[PDB]
């Protein structure tokens, strides 16, 4: 799925298979197969830029996903869930998302493919209102630390986002 | 009470017997003690009134009270009937 | 001029204390 | 003296004689969308509005038209 | 009533006045005439609607099940009546009240809003009551009727906002703000549009926002939206449904009238042909045209016609009429002179007539203590 997404050709019959692979995650009941597609359908709504049904498949993915186990997988659509209302320039929800998914990964050790996302994410909530850029500095400095030496394109937008804040 | 019964022996004194609330007392307890919170439209006030034994009525009032709290930690607008399951379940564990 | 008493002081005291009027919409 | 207002009031009776209740109704086809709001501000929208009554009363609609003409 | 009827007997107003529309609100008022026992609306309301050849087809089948409905909700409440309860006796005349609602008679509904209103245990289900006088008030359009039961169920609450019955009496108080023209005290009631969620009972949530959107977008300055709207993330959330809005609002905000003309004939067409926002129109528009006159003619002193015919994008002849209006009957500014033909305005209004604005009280409060001396020996 990663890779045949990650070749960005004919996207409008991505997002129906897509569907159909709901379908049938439904049809031979995998739960977690259906929840991972749903994971990263978001993320390809999220590439759509269509915030209602990333939003609300999204609320609805959560409010199957909070009373379940695997909470590391809640941190995934939690960040993308700060990304969506970042997107849609909302600070306090993104900010509560953005704690829940502190004190949802606090104990669980995440890669730093998803730890360095969340203070990436975090210095852009805290440089949207300009409150103080030292902390945010902060946040840069780590989330460059983060994506050091791991891929280009983030490690450039990683240096062009600590010259930015 | 034995002892202030040997010193009242029904002399000049109404005898009234305090029972652990019924049913339909706890239909009536719940209402009043319902009606001071949330509440959905969708609930049976019987089955959720039938699965509340024990001591007395303020075993209901452990239901209502320790259910709030388990609304705010769920952060919903009202309580479900399942919420209220739950809270039969704290309260008849601690039974 | 433990986790009984971590868990019970912290959702019955600092819930309660990090939000305004909660003590009305709580059912008192 | 208050007593000279009884003729004036006569005169109202025959106002009121002159047409039943026709301008209450007629006029309350309108008082129904004026009654409880601002009669203040009613001057203002009423000037306005019979004043625009003959002629030009939207004109928003022939701007898009009066923009390549004039 | 609280059912979608409200909303398709609500389109009669479009249905009425204009024979162009007047096709898909007949069409979605016959087609769901089936629903909700719509039998009396469309009946009453038949002189603006088709012939009698199909219309008394089903009126004898509406008739009867009225009837069957009425009678086994009689039937009910006399099973409910003659036993202990409380709620039992507030659900079946309650019930027989929504089915009359249904119907759209507030007679019966009236004296069973009165009896139920009269068996409330509690002021919440009384609150309840008076928005059900307030869901069939907003189609019968009454003025005092629902802000009587509101002024008296107003105080007294004493059990805290609930989460949707503050909120919902809230939005009620939009709406009646809406259909009056009072503004500066209406500017503060969606101000809790947070916990407004989709309400299918009287206005959805995009319907509320494009009805707090003209308030909201005339009703206010720019610190007032600076302040209010563009801090909060609510516009900003909501600006992604429907493009026109931000420009309408940034256009606005950007005082740039090259567009917002060429685009406000969309705003002219849309504020009419609604149920409580139509008779309003001709105030939103005037007062608009001259708070974006006072919007720019504020930071301007002198402007000459060039810049602003080009920047209006109109003609002399119209802005000259327009501001000869505007000097006597808008009174926003001083005496304008054409001596060079350029606006060249002064604006004292600081200084002098900032100590001069207590002189109006100074004479109604000298006529007040002359009143004052009226009272004297009688």
């Amino acid at each position: 799925l990663d890779l045949f997404l990650d070749m960005e050709a004919a996207t409008g019959q991505e997002v129906e298979l897509c569907l159909e692979c709901i379908e049938w995650a439904k049809s031979e009941k995998r739960t977690f197969l259906r929840q991972a597609l749903e994971a990263r359908l978001v993320s390809l709504y999220f590439d759509t830029k269509r915030y209602q049904e990333a939003l609300h498949l999204g609320s609805q993915l959560l409010r199957e996903l909070k009373k379940m186990d695997d909470k590391a997988l809640l941190v995934e659509v939690q960040l993308l869930e700060s990304k969506t209302y970042h997107a849609l320039s909302n600070l306090p929800k993104a900010r509560a998302a953005l704690t829940s998914a502190r004190t949802t990964a606090n104990a669980i050790y995440c890669p730093p493919k998803l730890q360095a996302t969340l203070d990436m994410q975090s210095g852009i909530i805290h440089a949207a209102e300009e409150k103080d850029w030292k902390t945010a500095y902060s946040y840069f400095y780590e989330a460059f630390e983060g994506y050091d030496s791991i891929d280009s394109p983030k490690a450039i937008t990683s240096l062009k986002y600590m010259l930015l804040c | 009470i034995l002892d202030s019964a040997l010193l009242r022996p029904g002399r000049i004194d109404r005898k009234i017997e305090f029972p652990p609330p019924n049913e339909e007392a706890r239909l009536d307890i719940l209402k009043i003690h319902s009606r001071k919170m949330n509440l959905t439209r969708g609930i049976n006030l019987r089955k959720i009134a039938e699965l509340m034994p024990g001591a007395s009525g303020a075993e209901v009032k452990g239901v209502c009270t320790e259910a709030g709290m388990y609304a705010l930690r769920e952060r919903r607008v009202h309580v479900t009937q399942e919420d209220f399951e739950m809270a039969v379940a704290k309260v008849m564990q601690k039974d | 001029p433990m986790d009984i008493q971590k868990q019970e002081v912290r959702e019955a005291v600092e819930l309660p204390l990090t939000h305004f009027e909660l003590y009305k919409q709580i059912g008192i | 003296m208050s007593e000279k207002k009884q003729p004036v009031d006569l005169g109202l009776l025959e106002e009121d004689d002159e047409f039943e209740e026709f301008p209450a109704e007629d006029w309350a086809g309108l008082d129904e969308d004026e009654d409880a709001h601002v009669w203040e501000d009613n001057w203002d929208d009423d000037n306005v509005e019979d004043d625009f009554s003959n002629q030009l009363r939207a004109e928003l609609e022939k701007h898009g038209y009066k923009m390549e003409t004039s | 009533p609280k059912n979608p009827d409200l909303r398709i007997a609500q389109l009669r107003f479009l249905l009425s006045l204009p024979e162009h529309r007047g096709d898909a609100a007949v069409r979605d008022e016959l087609m769901a005439a089936v629903r909700d026992n719509n039998m009396a609306p469309y009946y009453e309301a038949l002189c603006k609607s088709l012939d009698w050849q199909i219309d008394v087809d089903l009126l004898n089948k509406m008739k009867k099940a009225n009837e069957d409905e009425l009678k086994r909700l009689d039937e009910e409440l006399e099973d409910a009546e003659k036993n202990l309860g409380e709620s039992e006796i507030r659900d079946a005349m309650m019930a027989k009240a929504e089915y009359l609602c249904r119907i759209g008679d507030k007679e019966g509904a009236l004296t069973a809003f009165r009896k139920t209103y009269d068996k409330t245990v509690a002021l919440g289900h009384r609150l309840d009551i008076v928005f059900y006088l307030l869901r069939i008030g907003l189609f019968y359009m009454d003025n005092d009727l629902i802000t009587r039961n509101t002024e008296k169920a107003k105080s007294l609450i004493e059990e805290g906002g609930d989460w949707d019955r503050r909120n919902r009496l809230k939005v009620y108080q939009g709406l009646y703000c809406v259909a009056i023209r009072d503004f500066k005290q209406a500017a503060e009631l969606f101000l809790d549009t947070v916990s407004t969620f989709t309400s299918y009972e009287l206005m959805d949530y995009k319907t509320f926002v494009t009805y707090t959107v003209y308030v909201s977008m005339i009703a206010l300055e720019r610190p007032d939206l600076r302040e209010k709207v563009i801090k909060g993330a609510e516009i900003l959330e909501v600006l992604h449904s429907l493009p026109a809005v931000r420009q309408y609002l940034f256009s606005l905000y950007e005082c740039r009238y090259s567009v917002f003309f060429q685009s406000l004939a969309v705003v002219e067409q849309e504020m009419k042909k609604d149920w409580l926002f139509a008779p309003h129109y001709r105030y939103y528009v005037r007062e608009m045209r001259i708070h974006a006159y006072s919007q720019l003619l504020e930071s301007y002193r002198s402007l000459t016609l060039g810049y602003m015919a080009e920047a209006f994008g109109v003609g002399v002849e119209f802005i000259d009429q327009e501001l000869s209006r505007f000097i006597a009957a808008g009174r926003l500014h001083c005496k304008i002179d054409k001596v060079n033909e350029i606006v060249e305005t002064n604006r004292p209004d600081s200084k002098n007539w900032q100590y001069q604005e207590t002189i109006k009280k100074g004479d109604l409060l000298l006529n007040r203590v002359q009143k004052l001396s009226r009272v004297i020996n009688m």
